[PDB]
Order: C-alpha cells, then structure tokens, then sequence
C-alpha cells in the first residue's frame, strides 16, 4: 500500500512546490563553486622556499667549483691497514651499505695520519683515499642533549621536600662537593627512578635538575630510541652512552621509560624483541663488564611495575624515589606557588583550599587555580576571590556524603 | 613562525529561504569572484640571472639528509639509500640555515648541496590539515550552551581576547576532552570550532596515528605536533582518541607495546620535558572511563566536557534547528516528540526529521505532517524489570 | 601495405624506446617543478615537461 | 686474468626446452637460454646453475 | 671461508687478505684488566669454586684432564 514515485511524480515535485528563484539560486551557487575552483587553479601553488640565499651573496664560476673539487668523496672507515706491509700500505675500507674494498692513498700529503677507523674520504670510480674526516656524531643523539635551560627552579616544586632532597643529593652533591663522599668512603648512588601517580612533579623535578645542573644533561626521547632496522635502537643507545662518557659529567634523563622496555617475556612478541634488545643494551651500559664513568641516570615513569626487574635492579636504578600525593602542607604550598602570579584577593584561605582538595595532585591544584581565574574572567572581574576558588575546587576536584557527617 | 594557515570560506547568505534577497547576496558573491578571476587573467595577460642559476642547479635535483656540516663549504649528506657522501656546498645555498637532519637538496650527478627544502612534511600529516571549513556554525548546535562556553574559553577567547588571562597571570587550558554517549554534538563542536577559528585546524583520528612498522607511530605523532607548533595558533582535534590512549596495562604482545609507545609519545608531546607552544588539543571520546589517567591528567587535558543526552529544552532546540529548512506544516506541534522521556540524541532527532520528510515524499506530499513525524519517530529509534521497583 | 609496414616500424621504435619510472607526487612545489618520491630510492624534484 | 666469473642462480619453472626461469641469488629472476653442450634434464626446479 | 681481494669487474680472486677484525671486535677485549678479588664475592663459594674449576683448571692444568679421562666442558 505504498505507491512508487513515477516519472510524473518526480517531474511535478521538482516543478510544483517551487520558488520562482530556486533555479537561479541553484545555478548561481554552482557558478560560485566552479569559479572558486578556477581561481584556486590559476593562483594555486606558492613558491616553496628552496633555501636560495639573497643575490649578491652567490658566486658564479662555481660551475668551476663543480668541475674542480668535483670528487663527491664517499666516506669510508679504514677497518684494517693490512699491516701496512711496511711499504705498499694497501689500506682497506668499509663503505657502509655499499661494500668493502682494498685501496690506497692518493695525494694524501700525510700518509701517516690515516689510522684505523678514521672515516676517510674515498672517490667513486677508483676508491683511493683523498682526505680524512672527524668521527661521526649521530645528529639525533647530538640534539638529544639539552642546551637551553628550562625556566623551572627548585622553588616551583612545592610539596616535595624529601624527594627533592634525595634527588639533589644523588644528582648534584656528587658533582659539586665530592669531598664529603670521599671523606665518608661512600660511593653515592648513580641512578634514580622517579615514580608516582600521573602528575606529581616528576618531570617538573627533572626540569629543575636541568636548570640547576652545570653538567651535561641529555633528555632522551623515548620514541627516538625505537626504529626499524633491527639493531638501530641498540646502536643509538650505545652511541648515546659513548657521548655521555665523552662528556666529563653526564646526566641522562630517560623520560617515560615504560616505552623502552618492560618485562622481557616474549611469547607472541617475537616482533617486539627489537625494543627488548635495545633495552638490554641500555641495561648493559648502565651496569655490565665495564665502569660506566661519571654518568648519572634519571628515569621517570608513572607505572614502575611493567618495568624489567633487570632494569629496576639497584645497580642501575640505585635511588628509587616516590612522588606521592602531597600532604596538606604540600598542597597549601602548591596553591601558594601557583597563585603567586594570579591577581587574587588578599585574604584567600589556601590552607582551606588544600583541605578541600584531598588526594589531589599538583597538576590538579594547578588546574584548580586556572579554573578559579577562568571563573573570575567569566564575570568580568579582575580579582579572583575565595568564592571563585571554591567553585573551581568543586568543578575540578570532583567533576552525597550524608552518611559521613 | 610561518603563521596561521586558516581555512578560506565564503560569506554566508543569511536568508535560507528562496527569495530575491538571497539571489542578490549570491549574485554579489559571484560577481566578486568573476572580477577576481578576470583580474588574475589580466595580470597574466599583461605579464635571467636566476634562470641561469637554476640551469646550473641540477635538473632532477635529489633530496638527501644533511649530516655533520663541515667547514664553510663542505658537508656530509645522505643519499636516502643509506649511503653518504662528502659533498660540497655551492654559494647558492643559504648557509647559516642548514642543520643536521634537515632534508637538503643535492645535485643529481655531482651531489652538491644546492637547496635545503625546509618543507619536508610527511604526506600522512599534510593530509590531516584543514583547508576547507565545514559550514557548521555555532548556530547549528541547539543547546550545549555550557559546552560551547567551555570550548570558547579554551580555544577562542585565548586568541580573540588575550588580555583577560595576562591580566591575572593565568594560562588558559591547553587541552579539552569532549566525552559522551554515541552522538551528542562532540564532533559538531569541533566542526564549529574549525569553522569559526582563525587557527590552523588539524583533524586526526586516534586510529590513524598507529602505523605498521616499528617506531613509526611515535614518529608520526612527533611530526604532527611539530607541524602544529610551527603553525600557530593551531588546534589539533583527535576524534575517537580511545583508539590510542586506552588504559596502559602490562602487555604481552608486541603490537600492543608499540601502540602504548605511540600513546606515550603523545603524552610527552602534550606535556613533556621541554615545552609546548600555542597548540591546543581537543580529543573526542565515547567511553572516557577506559582512557589512561596519564592522558586524562589535568595538565594535558585541562577541561573535560560531558555531552549528555539532551533535556527537553535542548531537544526542542534540536527540532527547531533541524526543521528550520523544512517546509513544516501547521498541523505539526513538535512537543509530543519532545515530552516522551526516551533517549534522543541530536543525531536521532535529525534522523527523525529526515525520515519524516521521506514519509511525506512517500505519501507524495512535500510538506511534512504530524502523522509523518510520529511514524518517523517510531521507525527510526532502534533501541529495570517491571514492578521490581515500587 | 605501406600503412601496415609503417605501423610495425613505429611500434618497433616506440617499444625499443627506454621505459619510465613511476613515482608518487609528494607536492607540486613551485611551477614546472614537482617533488616526487620514486620507489624505492629517494625523492627528487622533477622538472615537468611542457605537455 | 681473462676469465670472467658467472652468477650463481637457481632454476624454478622449466619452460620450453630452450627457456628456463632462473632466480639469481640476491638478485632478480630471468628467463634464460641453456648452453647447447650443457645438456638438459640436469636442471630441475631448485638446481644450482 | 676466507677473505680474498677480488677484481671489481672480472671478479677474479687476486692476492689474498690475511684476516679482518671489526673495530668493535678489537675493542671487544679487556685492555685494563679488572682487579678486585675473589673474596669480594660472598655467599656463592660453591658457584665460584665450580666456575674456577671448569674454566681455569682446563686452561692451566690441561694435561691432567685427558690423563684422567675428564672432558673439561
Ligand atoms: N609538587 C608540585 N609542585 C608544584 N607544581 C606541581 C607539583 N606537582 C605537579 N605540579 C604541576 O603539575 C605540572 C607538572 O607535572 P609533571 O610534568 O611533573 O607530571 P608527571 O608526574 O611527570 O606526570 P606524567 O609522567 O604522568 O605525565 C605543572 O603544572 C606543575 O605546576
Ligand atoms: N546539540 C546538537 N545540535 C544539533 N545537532 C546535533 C546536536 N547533537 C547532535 N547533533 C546532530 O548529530 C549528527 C552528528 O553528531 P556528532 O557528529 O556531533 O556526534 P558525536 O558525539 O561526534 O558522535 P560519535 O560518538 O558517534 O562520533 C548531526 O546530525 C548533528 O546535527
Ligand atoms: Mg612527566
Ligand atoms: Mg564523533
């Protein structure tokens, strides 16, 4: 009992209930769309900045720099000088990803400054050496290091006194005052694992460490250590620890190390043994058949129960520190720190607010202060009041206890 | 500091009805477009050293990863096949702009540094930009006044009036999570933000940052936030984030560990060691309870916005909005559908309107009616024992 | 017969002409230039022809 | 000094008497002819050539 | 299995090469011998004694092992 629209039904519904302007509107909209397409087509495509310098800094005749000094020397690592056979050196080279070769020098004005593994330059057709090069630096690991100190001090970390003291001891006192440790005959811990509920001042304490320390600080991107090409992650961690050893006093800061390696149980993880392998290399570097030098490690993690026991062992992570939820004094101090810069009344009870926010983290308290300011803004008021802070607490901490009176 | 990318969008013709005023407005848009087209045509119709410099530049220029720049005219580059060469740098290159890892350009044959190509953004992350702007303004969102206010305070006020916050030393929220049942405006309130924002909008779906190989998901997340930080202000909208971000349990498989690694990379980008620019994140979720606390943390997600099923007045707003463009008859009182205390999302209400229109068309009538709306309500909605309480 | 012979000769020429690579266009940067990645080796910026 | 080495490969498919599919180790797959005196039936799928 | 230099084009075995060791394999050896003690490991006297036997004794007193018919694992 439901007819189907015929030719006439459709030819009348498109022509009977109809505005006398509908056709013109439709045509004009289609024209606008087509014109937009055509305009985008004509002016489309910008000029992708290619890196050209401003004119008058260039130097033509560089076609001669391209025809002379032409040799686009490949880089090779002399892995064996074949004993030099006294005369007739007959060096060996290890052009990576390409081949091994037996070659000689060519116009090498210092045939003695060749060594083994010196990263020589080698021509394309005849593989004679032309010029040595300095050792590889691995730009990824090179930029892993922190250069600009973050603007966080040991005064914006409120509610963490014992943890700050332990971290300061382990990470700074062996660096700035070795006299006490050598006097007492105690080798201070070399390795700290900061663990606690998400958001308690772990990375904030790491930032404060980075700001205070006068020593190499290496923030390790947990994603940069995982790659394709099995063995690449292990190679990167090896080179990272090599550079750390090169530096006089180094402070590595593996953040969210739960990414790089938990338990080693593979079972169905046959495809995830590469991460376990790089974690094993990290373990070896942290403590193995070799002194580690003046390298101190920081390791931040919310969940230090998925981690490998071989990594959590107190020969690699020696001073495990827990960032617990701050007590009432800590919460009051965090409120004071975070509301120092806020435009607030002069009689707000931050002790009361710390009481109102139990089992709350420093990030939670920061959010409370921000929402108090936001409530003040949402009323055209310049000074956030105790009422606004209480509203912010109610909105952030919680979002009936009539049995607990 | 390349600058906002924005999203070009034409004006909006206020009268939705088919009348001469709408025709005049559309004709004005069209005539301006025609003048622009003819102006471009006339520019190109009325229109040496750099040409020869480009001729000297290689014809099929290759792209290689610079590594350990040396001297002032010689650097080591990579061929993107693992091999690396001790190449020279022509004077054409900028210099003082090459950095290790930068995807420099190399002459095809002689292999000399001749360009820098500082636009090596991956296609996977260039596609996820917003160049159009969906035509879903805030006037298409019935109700949700509090949710709209929250998101405006988070991603609009900090760009339109950046004096309120500096006037009290407060940093506005950098992260919002829109959580709620299946269909309540969670995606409309990102579409409206994209429509009304001057910032670079970046659509993403949590099921898209996951990649096949090892270490590629984290790399994609890092690249996404790198581009989102180069373009500023920018908003990154991760729809259905519970694709990646679910609770971080102790994995036994390898793919699960890689997915959690991607999630940790996202966490570090949201709130990590170093810093975060003016990139604001909006995640969307159906089931928030299953998300990891470290992700829902109120340093990465300052605001959490629930989108509950609409109440009566909001439902009336939805019906008004979705029947506005409909030739509603005078026999229809959109109150019987409102009052029924049944779970009705805005999506359900729109489906009800569409099905009522289809019922009218089936009955051969172009004007909907109350019986049509009743039938549509009955036939659209698909989905405690009696007397157990009371 | 002339048409048949010419067809065969032209087929011979066009088939003994060298092949061609296939690449994916990353971005049509600049006019007359196109950044294209050719599998499996690296990506070049090709100078597109006038056709 | 004038003895250019060969390339080791494996037979795969045994096409017509004069055609053999051979995969070169660490290399592509060709269709190749067989030397006249080499004699046949000693090149079965998997045979090294 | 032997390292021989070979002509690039004809691939003809030219003069042979004695031996090749990677830089990492050369570094893969103790330069500065560690030295603390045996007494510096407590508790596992049984394990240390067993390892000392099964490693050192075959190395130094090798002859007596085959004299008595012992296989030094
Ligand atoms: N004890 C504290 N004192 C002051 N501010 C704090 C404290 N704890 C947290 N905060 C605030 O919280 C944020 C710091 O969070 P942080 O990066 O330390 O978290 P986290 O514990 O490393 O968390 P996760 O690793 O789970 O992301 C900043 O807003 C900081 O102001
Ligand atoms: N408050 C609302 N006002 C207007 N339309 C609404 C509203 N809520 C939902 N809709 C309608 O719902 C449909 C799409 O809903 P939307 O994309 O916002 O849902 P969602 O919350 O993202 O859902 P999901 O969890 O399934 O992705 C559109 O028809 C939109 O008009
Ligand atoms: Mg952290
Ligand atoms: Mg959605």
């Amino acid at each position: 009992p439901i007819r189907a629209l015929d030719e006439g039904d459709i030819a009348l519904l498109k022509t009977y209930g109809q505005s006398t302007y509908s056709r013109q509107i439709k045509q004009v909209e289609d024209d606008i769309q087509q014109l937009l397409k055509k305009i985008n087509e004509l002016t489309g495509i910008k000029e992708s900045d290619t890196g050209l310098a401003p004119p008058a800094l260039w130097d033509l005749a560089a076609d001669k720099q391209t025809l002379q000094s032409e040799q686009p020397l490949q880089v090779a690592r002399c892995t064996k000088i074949i004993n030099a056979d006294s005369e007739d050196p007959k060096y060996i080279i290890n052009v990576k990803q390409f081949a091994k070769f037996v070659v000689d020098l060519s116009d090498q004005v210092a045939p003695t400054d060749i060594e083994e593994g010196m990263r020589v330059g080698v021509d394309r057709n005849k593989y004679q050496i032309h010029i040595p090069l300095p050792p590889k630096i691995d730009p990824t690991v090179t930029m892993m290091q922190v250069e600009e100190k973050p603007d966080v001090t040991y005064s914006d970390v409120g509610g963490c006194k014992e943890q700050i003291e332990k971290l300061r001891e382990v990470v700074e006192t062996p660096l700035l005052h070795p006299e006490r440790f050598v006097n007492l005959g105690i080798e201070p811990p070399k390795g700290v694992l900061l663990f606690g509920p998400p958001g308690t001042g772990k990375t904030l304490c790491a930032r404060a460490v980075a700001n205070r320390t006068d020593a190499c600080f290496i923030r390790v991107i947990g994603s940069e250590l995982v790659q394709k090409y099995v063995g690449e992650g292990a190679r990167m961690v090896r080179e990272l620890f090599e550079m750390a050893r090169t530096k006089k006093a180094c402070l590595i800061f593996f953040d969210e190390i739960d990414a790089i390696g938990g338990a080693r149980f593979d079972d169905g993880a046959g495809g995830d043994n590469e991460v376990q392998r790089t974690m094993l290399e990290l373990i070896n570097q942290l403590d193995g058949f070799d002194p580690r030098g003046n390298i101190k490690v920081l390791m931040a993690t919310n969940r230090p129960d998925t981690l490998d026991p071989a990594l959590m062992r107190p020969g690699r992570l020696d001073r495990k520190i827990e960032f617990s939820l701050p007590d009432l004094e800590g919460r009051t101090h965090i409120f004071k720190i975070h509301a120092r810069s806020m435009s607030v009344e002069r009689d707000i009870r931050f002790e009361l607010l710390a009481r109102l926010c139990p089992n709350s983290t420093g990030a939670e308290i920061r959010s409370v202060c921000t929402e108090a300011g936001m409530f003040a803004i949402r009323a055209r008021r310049k000074i956030a009041t105790e009422k606004d802070f209480l509203e912010a607490v109610n909105k952030v901490i919680k979002s009936r206890y009539m049995t607990y009176n | 500091t390349k600058g906002p990318d924005a999203a070009s969008k034409l004006p909006l013709v206020t009268p939705h009805t088919q009348c001469r005023l709408k025709l005049l407005k559309l004709e004005r848009i069209k005539d301006y477009l025609l003048m622009e087209e003819e102006f471009i045509r006339n520019q190109e119709q009325m229109k040496e050293e750099r040409s020869k410099v480009d001729d000297l530049r290689g014809t099929p220029m290759s792209v290689g990863t610079l590594e350990e720049i040396i001297d002032d005219n010689h650097a080591i580059v990579s061929t993107s096949v693992g091999s690396e060469h001790y190449v020279s740098i022509l004077s054409f290159v900028d210099k003082d702009l090459l950095e290790p890892g930068c995807s420099v350009l190399l002459n095809h044959k002689v292999h000399a540094v001749i360009g820098v190509l500082m636009d090596d953004t991956d296609p996977l992350v260039t596609v996820m930009k917003v160049e159009k702007a969906p035509q879903e303004t805030y006037a298409d969102i019935g109700g949700l006044d509090n949710q709209i206010q929250e998101i405006k305070e988070s991603v609009e006020l900090p760009l339109t009036h950046p004096e309120y916050y500096e006037e009290m030393g407060i940093k506005p929220p950098k992260g919002v999570i829109l959580y709620g049942p299946p269909g309540t405006g969670k995606t409309l309130l990102a579409k409206a933000v994209a429509n009304q924002t001057s910032a670079t909008f970046l659509r993403v779906v949590g099921s898209e940052l996951i990649q096949k190989y090892l270490g590629d998901g984290p790399k994609l997340v890092r690249e996404l936030f790198r581009v989102a930080e180069e373009h500023a202000p920018s908003i990154v909208f991760i729809d259905e984030i519970d694709a990646i971000g679910t609770k971080r349990y102790d994995s036994n498989s390898g793919g699960e560990r890689e997915i959690q690694r991607t999630m940790l990379e996202l966490l570090n980008q949201l709130d990590g060691f170093d810093s975060r620019g003016d990139v604001k994140v909006i995640m969307a979720t159906n089931r928030i309870e299953t998300l990891d606390p470290a992700l829902i943390r109120p340093g990465r997600i300052d605001r959490k916005i629930e989108f509950p099923l609409p109440d009566e007045k909001t439902k009336k707003r939805i019906f008004q909005i979705h029947t506005s463009r409909m030739t509603l008859a005078d026999d229809v009182t959109l109150d019987d559908l409102i009052m029924a205390k049944d779970d009705l999302s805005g999506a359900d209400i729109k489906a009800i309107c569409t099905e009522a229109g289809l019922m009218a068309l089936r009955e051969r009538r172009m004007k909907v009616t109350n019986e049509d709306f009743k039938k549509s309500k009955e036939n659209v909605l698909y989905k405690t024992p009696e007397g157990l309480y009371l | 017969l002339n048409a048949k012979v010419r067809l065969l000769r032209e087929e011979l020429q066009l088939l003994q002409e060298q092949g061609s690579y296939v690449g994916e266009v990353v971005r049509a940067m600049d006019k007359k230039k196109v950044l294209v990645k050719v599998h499996p080796e690296g990506k070049f910026v090709v100078d597109v022809d006038k056709n | 000094l004038q003895s250019v080495g060969q390339i080791v490969g494996e037979v795969l498919k045994q096409l017509t008497e004069e055609k053999f599919i051979v995969k070169a180790t660490n290399g592509p797959r060709y269709v190749v002819g067989c030397r006249r005196q080499l004699d046949k039936s000693k090149l079965k799928p998997g045979t090294r050539v | 299995g032997d390292l021989v230099g070979v002509n690039k084009d004809s691939y003809l075995i030219l003069e042979t090469l004695p031996t090749e060791y990677d830089s990492r394999v050369k570094a893969m050896e103790v330069d500065e011998r560690p030295t603390e003690q045996y007494s510096d490991i407590g508790g596992l006297d049984k394990q240390i004694q067993e390892l000392v036997e099964a490693i050192v004794l075959p190395m130094n007193h090798k002859e007596k092992f085959e004299n008595l018919g012992i296989q030094p694992p």
